[PDB]
């Protein structure tokens, strides 16, 4: 998303009450749209939750943060979806799968998304590669999902900490690499100079 | 001035071609500089023959006892190293390129050519010495350049050479330093049966301020391919081929051991020791992609 | 040239032009819809060799027919891109960069 | 664990208290360690050394060895029989249990790499275990089990570059 994000925060700065939850049902229900992170962290937003259009703000909770299992645990209180909605969804929560692992299996897909046969899930993404969410190829024989690359989907305030711990983990690593080489180049030296000197008390006794 | 080099003045090349100093010694030519451009270029060819011999043209200049190399381009030719005078075959070709090359702005004329010794090092056949000779006696000043693709992808290092011939009957000077290379058996006779026949020249190279700065700001991204490499299955068929030719040069040294040349078995060992050492350098960064992008986790 | 290039290239295709500069003019349009005459959706790519910034300064740009106050016109839209993978390359560049153990 | 730290201590006091002859429970618990570790060349060679006099004196020793013959011919069903025939608390008994446990998992790793198809009542005599328990542990584990042949079908289940720069270190010199 990008042009969507303009488009709809210049509608999110000049809406109200009943405008925005329906402006809700209008970004959920539109191709692209797959981070509500900015709209989300609205003031005007903020207003609907524990207020007329509570279910509202929690179905855009459940699109933000949560999964399409998350939404079948609490379907009996939030407001109803169209099967583009809930197909959204299911690619958000594919994206979930694919941050937690890079080999999905169709049982793990099947379970999680609430399908019956592969062809469905198959078509779900196929259509997540065609609205650029996903990256990948999938594998018939051996039933999984290969996934090259996944989109960022949470923002998380309070878990961001996450994030840089994952990156200090990465940066610590390249840190122990780095000093390994540093260590490795000068034992290869240490080496050859002293074998040449060693060589050069050898040819020294040529002469006695 | 970095860019001096790159100027090219026409009546100097002239009074040169007129004056001939080259006649006077035949150890005249020196030094063999090439640029940047011509030295990518050449690689980036004799990697496209892949295990197949590939020839081309060199575009340059004469300064001093210095050969200048400025440009280069491939040639439509079939049977570079068995053929004498391989490049004939697209003399056509040659004019064409050259004309249309003076129409844009290539100046500089033919200063000599190239081919690829495919895993078999930088050096001139009997084939390569009977062209070059034809080449110094027809189309002087003309120099001969060699370079090993596979040998340069395996060393992380370039590996090619400049050579020039002695005309026939001429006995070269004591001069002759010859830094090793591992030669394999079934070009090792060719090889001393010529080697005393040419020299070779001190080979250096230039860039542009231009060339300098982008590639400092290529870097800025050109890293990336330097953590991408995969250089062990790249030429995979290279330390097959070197293997191949090792387990023949074990058999001769198991043959001068047999009964009864100068420690066949100290050269075999130094030849294994490269390969391998190029192997093991190959997983060196195998590794340390490994330990960078695989060890991390959640 | 194609005929030419065609014999020692010849898995090959003209894929656009180069040129140097600063960002692009209608000069580069007028010459684009020229490479047009040519082949269908040509890349164009610029150079600037007096450059004030710290990144690369290639820029790879597509053309785009567009209509802006009733006329359909040609603009460029800027494409991002990525260096090749060759090894023989890699060390040529790497070669010519450093300029001057076996580990 | 640390059956070894108590095999390498007898070991020691094999040498170090004798006076020619070794402790008789120390030789009990050599013995019976020898048969833990399925070492049945030291084990044999620990009972030839011993002299007919302990042999004599201490016939829980040759109640020990039993065990070693059935080991020796590899007939499990008699291994099982052998271990629980004698009691020796505090020296022997605690490590004979270890030693039965130690040959049921030998025996189910033996059976679930060498067999593909195996009658039920062979499987629990190799195991110890009676036939209903031996079938109950397998289906609970995951074994396909069959009735009326009686079959059971068992199921099959820096640091590195530091030793790279060694290497060409020492091909390079
Ligand atoms: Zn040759």
């Amino acid at each position: 998303t990008g042009q969507n994000q303009e488009q709809f925060l210049l509608l999110a700065k000049s809406a109200k009450g009943a405008a925005l939850a329906t402006l809700i049902h209008q970004v959920l229900e539109a191709p692209g749209v797959y981070v509500f992170g900015e709209l989300l962290d609205m003031p005007n937003v903020r207003e609907l939750a524990e207020s007329d259009f509570a279910s509202t703000f929690r179905l855009l909770t459940v699109f933000a943060y949560g999964t399409y299992a998350d939404y079948l645990a609490e379907a009996r209180n939030l407001p109803p979806l169209t099967e583009a909605q809930k197909n959204k969804l299911r690619h958000l929560s594919v994206v979930t799968l694919a941050a937690k692992v890079k080999c999905i299996p169709y049982a793990v897909l099947l379970e999680a998304l609430a399908l019956r046969n592969v062809r469905q899930l198959e078509d779900l993404v196929i259509e997540a590669v065609y609205a650029d969410v996903l990256r990948g190829s999938l594998d018939q024989r051996n039933q999984r999902l290969e996934v090259d690359y996944s989109i960022g989907r949470d923002i998380q305030r309070q878990d961001l900490s996450a994030i840089a711990r994952t990156l200090q983990e990465w940066c610590v690593g390249c840190e122990v690499v780095l000093s390994g080489i540093e260590e490795q180049v000068s034992r290869a030296n240490q080496h050859k100079e002293q074998q040449l000197g060693l060589k050069q008390q050898i040819e020294s006794e040529v002469a006695n | 001035s970095i860019d001096e080099i790159y100027k090219y003045d026409k009546k100097q090349q002239q009074e040169i071609l007129a004056a001939k100093p080259w006649t006077k010694d035949h150890h005249y030519f020196k030094y063999c500089k090439i640029s940047a451009l011509a030295l990518l270029k050449m690689v980036m060819h004799a990697r496209s023959g892949g295990n197949l011999e590939v020839m081309g043209l060199m575009l340059g200049k004469v300064d001093g006892e210095t050969m200048i190399i400025m440009d280069s381009f491939a040639l439509p030719v079939e049977g570079t190293e068995t053929r004498v005078n391989a490049q004939a075959a697209a003399y056509e070709y040659m004019a064409a390129y050259i004309e249309n090359a003076k129409q844009v702005g290539r100046l500089e004329n033919a200063i000599g050519w190239y081919h690829s010794h495919p895993g078999y090092g930088c050096w001139l056949s009997g084939i390569d010495v009977s062209t070059q000779m034809l080449n110094q006696q027809f189309q002087e000043p003309f120099v001969a350049v060699v370079i090993d693709p596979t040998r340069t992808i395996s060393a992380g290092k370039v590996n090619l050479g400049a050579f020039r011939t002695y005309p026939k009957g001429y006995k070269p000077p004591d001069e002759g330093p010859s830094e090793y290379q591992t030669i394999p058996l079934n070009k090792i006779e060719d090889f001393g049966v010529h080697c005393k026949q040419y020299y070779a020249l001190e080979v250096s190279y230039f860039k542009s301020s231009l060339d300098r700065k982008l590639l400092e700001l290529l870097w800025n991204k050109y890293w990336v391919n330097t953590l991408s490499s995969s250089s062990l299955l790249t030429n995979a068929d290279y330390t097959t081929g070197q293997v191949f030719d090792l387990s023949e040069k074990l058999e001769q040294s198991e043959a001068q051991l047999g009964r009864g040349s100068e420690d066949k078995l100290a050269k075999a060992t130094r030849d294994s020791c490269k390969t391998t050492i190029e192997a093991i350098h190959g997983l060196m960064s195998q590794v340390i992609k490994d330990k960078l992008f695989n060890q991390i986790n959640i | 040239k194609e005929e030419q290039f065609k014999q020692v290239f010849k898995e090959l295709e003209f894929l656009g032009w180069y040129t140097t500069g600063g960002p692009p003019d209608p000069s580069d349009i007028h010459v684009h819809k020229q490479v047009c005459e040519i082949i269908e959706s040509p890349l164009f790519l610029k150079l600037n060799p007096m450059t004030k910034h710290t990144d690369l300064p290639v820029s790879v740009f597509e053309s785009v027919i567009d209509i802006i106050n009733g006329e359909a016109t040609m603009l460029f839209a800027e494409l991002t891109y990525t260096l090749a993978t060759e090894e023989a390359e890699r060390i040529g560049v790497d070669h010519v960069a450093r300029m001057t153990s076996t580990v | 664990f640390s059956f070894k730290k108590l095999l390498d201590q007898c070991e020691n006091q094999e040498l170090e208290a004798p006076g020619g002859i070794a402790t008789p429970p120390v030789y009990g618990q050599l013995l019976a360690l020898y048969l833990l570790h399925n070492d049945m060349n030291n084990a044999r060679y620990l009972w030839k050394r011993i002299p007919p006099a302990i042999k004599s004196a201490n016939s829980e020793l040759g109640g020990i060895w039993s065990v070693g013959q059935r080991i020796w011919q590899r007939d499990f069903p008699g291994i099982y029989t052998t271990i629980n025939a004698h009691q020796w608390s505090e020296t022997v008994q605690p490590i004979m249990e270890a030693l039965r446990d130690a040959t049921r998992r030998r025996a189910f790793a033996l059976v679930s790499q060498a067999y593909t198809s195996i009658i039920a009542d062979d499987f629990a005599a190799f195991v110890g275990l009676p036939v209903e328990e031996a079938v109950k542990g397998i289906l609970e584990q995951g074994w396909q089990a069959d009735s009326t042949t009686r079959m059971v079908l068992p199921r099959k289940p820096e640091q590195q570059l530091a030793r790279l720069t060694d290497y060409v270190a020492f091909l390079e010199n």
